[PDB]
RNA sequence: UUAUUGGAGGUAGAGCACUGUUUGGACGAGCGAAUUCAGACAAACUCCGAAUGCCAAUUAAUU
RNA sequence: AUAUGUUAAGUGGAAAAGGAUGUGGCGUACA
RNA sequence: CUGGGGCGGUCGCCUCCUAAAAGGUAACGGAGGCGCUCAAAGGUUCCCUCAGAAUGGUUGGAAAUCAUUCAUAGAGUGUAA
RNA sequence: CUGGUGACUAUAGCAAGGAGGUCACACCUGUUCCCAUGCCGAACACAGAAGUUAAGCUCCUUAGCGACGAUGGUAGUCCAACUUACGUUCCGCUAGAGUAGAACGUUCCAG
């Protein structure tokens, strides 16, 4: 007459933070996750955790890089 | 004596197919070799005493707009609660 | 039963993932066949090839620094000091250091 | 100056997205009107709530 | 008494039940079969029940078969028990049937004898059913 | 708010290529589920995959 | 009110599995 | 805290499903784990590539070891997913 | 109709059969010379008269397994009317099918 079941752990805010196009700055965060789903691209570094985050100001460009897996790079603007 | 047909012009709305179904006329595509892809107006019985003697693979020699082209049946669809046909492809060698 | 240069190739890609070559530090690539020992100077950041060089004694050592001078004197005349060197899946050691060093001692700064 | 627009439903137990499309038209009550010229963004707010005005 | 030797999970999820039958609408195996028109559950023991009174009256005469599976099992909670306090536990196995789909397929007999072989089994269920032949 | 051009994200449906569950035959390695020919099933299966919604473009018109 | 059709049960104005040459519409020598 | 209160169970953190393809989202709803470990199981440079192995053998209740081909990763990755 | 080095979702692959060379790639006969194996100068690098297209490698052919796949229907679905399961209007699967397809190709070395 009990219950063995209940527990949860805090859910955390994954996925993409800009959208394609958009102008950011040296350091926004792009894109949090678990593992790589998503690989850096041009002017783009992967944290210590799987974090991508922009290195210089510009434009972002989501495209696919190869049979099925995606990318992300940033562009400046002229 | 070759059966008849009509030419589906533009395109229909789900009542208009629907409406065409409920009248005794079944759709139909022909894509086979040597033609274009027109979408056809069949008579349902039309069609399924004239399939009895060329059997399944038999030559149909349906005519489209006055020129009439040997064609086979490809594949259809049947609605097993109803028993009523859907779709005719139509495949000229 | 095996083909020699055909995994030289897949180790030379696993080496030219982190070592890119562009226009100031243009990438020094080098082939190594049986006989002969090539080199050359590409920029794939819009993909033009500068210069070329190549043998055609003592292991072909000689011959293989008989290039690195070669090479560095083409480059030389253009004045291009900075570059980026390429083994090509080659182990390090032997004729290919060699091109490299008859290159490097000649006033070439890797 | 191409189309005229009158409002003849209310918006009483409309959803609040559709309350808005009628606001950028220039409907305030029941039975106004507005005019304005046919636009390929004009027609798209039309067909939305095409079920409460009545374009003539 | 049809039940899967093993599962992962023995407390699942019940099915939708509305709308149309996804696959297996025709005969393969057999010249007859029987159709169902209407949605409804079927347990192990209805399906038991339902094949035996065919194979009594058609004698041993042919083959038959049965399409359907009672893959998903379903719980129950106590008697004067109240709400809350943890799920039921399993009580049987049933599987969804929705219109279009055949039960059973027989061969080897006549026309005759297979339309009275699937009269008496269809009283055993609770969906209505429909005699269907080899679609030609 | 709308039209248009872009992107991120696997639900409905569908499917059996992975993990399972599972009906009827064929072939002798001890032959109904790590071989083959057919037919099905899944919130914690997916080779595939919408309609919508969401984030953007000091782009256009109405407010 | 007008035009063309259906139902005889007070159906309309409460419900199922099943059981019935009740009565319409569209398709495929019998005493 | 609690489908009245007792009795029973539960209280912080991590992963998955319910969750309705952005993020977020309840129940005494459905399943597990944590209160560490490693001085190399860390950094760097160069190399390499796994399960299962239709058969051969110093022939030991077909699977320790060795040999040649099928091998779309069905192996591994300190410890749950 | 070559070698080197890049760009692109196998339409670039896997197979099966065929043709070709000592100018180039390879195979190839050696371990004194730098360096190398937890048996194998096996691999790695080496010192290099001959020996050969049997395979590695190529340009040519074939749609068998993989891969790319519209048109037309169907399922599902936003909105709106009926009412609970049925109408109307936009979008638009999966699967299957007619089908493409035995690569396209920048710079570059010498022919």
């Amino acid at each position: 007459s009990s219950t063995k079941n209940g527990r949860d752990s805090e859910s955390k805010r994954l996925g993409a933070k800009r959208a394609d196009g958009q102008f950011v700055t040296g350091g926004s965060i792009l894109y949090r996750q678990r593992g790589t789903k998503i690989y850096p691209g041009e002017n783009v570094g992967r944290g210590g955790d799987d974090t991508l985050f922009a290195k210089i100001d510009g434009v972002v460009k989501f495209e696919r890089k190869g049979r099925d897996k995606k990318q992300v790079s940033v562009y400046a603007v002229a | 004596a070759s059966l008849k047909s009509i030419i589906r012009q533009g395109k229909q709305t789900r009542s208009d197919l629907k409406q065409l179904r409920k009248s005794g006329k079944v759709p139909a595509v022909v894509y086979g070799y040597g033609t274009k892809n027109v979408s056809v107006k069949v008579d349902e019985v039309e069609f399924i005493k004239v399939i009895r003697e060329v059997g399944r693979n038999g030559v149909i020699e349906l005519g489209v707009g006055s020129k009439t082209i040997k064609v086979m049946v490809a594949d259809y669809q049947f609605d097993p609660l109803k028993n009523q046909i859907t779709h005719i492809d139509f495949l000229a060698i | 039963k095996i083909d020699k240069n055909k995994v030289r190739l897949k180790r030379h890609a696993r080496v030219r993932t982190n070592l890119s070559g562009t226009a100031e530090k243009p990438r020094l690539n080098v082939y190594r066949s049986n006989k002969h020992i090539y080199a050359q100077i590409i920029d794939d950041n819009k993909g033009v090839t500068l210069a070329q060089a190549s043998s055609k004694t003592a292991t072909k050592v000689e011959l293989a620094t008989k290039v690195g001078e070669a090479i560095a004197k083409k480059a030389a005349d253009k004045g291009i000091k900075e570059i980026v060197f390429d083994r090509g899946g080659y182990l390090y050691h032997g004729r290919v250091k060699a091109l490299a060093e008859a290159a490097r001692e000649s006033g070439l700064e890797f | 100056a191409k189309l005229q627009i009158t409002l003849t439903r209310s918006v009483i137990g409309r959803p609040e997205t559709q309350r808005k499309t009628v606001e950028a038209l220039g409907l305030k009550k029941t039975n106004s009107s507005v005019v304005v010229e046919d636009n390929p963004a004009i027609r798209g707010q039309i067909n939305k709530v095409k079920h409460l005005v009545t374009v003539e | 008494m049809l039940l899967p030797k093993r599962v992962k999970y023995r407390r699942q999820h019940r099915p939708k039940t509305t709308g149309r039958s996804k696959g297996g609408n025709y005969v393969t195996f057999g010249e007859f079969g029987l159709q169902a028109t209407t949605t409804s559950w079927i347990t192990s023991r209805q399906i038991e029940s339902a094949r035996i009174a065919m194979t009594r009256y058609m004698k041993r005469g042919g083959k038959v078969w049965i399409k359907i599976f009672p893959h998903t099992p379903y719980t129950k909670k106590p008697l004067e028990v109240r709400m809350g306090a943890g799920k039921g536990a399993v009580e049987g196995w049933i599987a969804v049937v929705k219109p279009g789909r055949i039960l059973f397929e027989v061969a080897g007999v006549s026309e005759e004898v297979a339309r009275e072989a699937l009269r008496l089994a269809s009283h055993k269920l609770p969906v209505k059913t429909k005699f269907v032949k080899r679609e030609e």
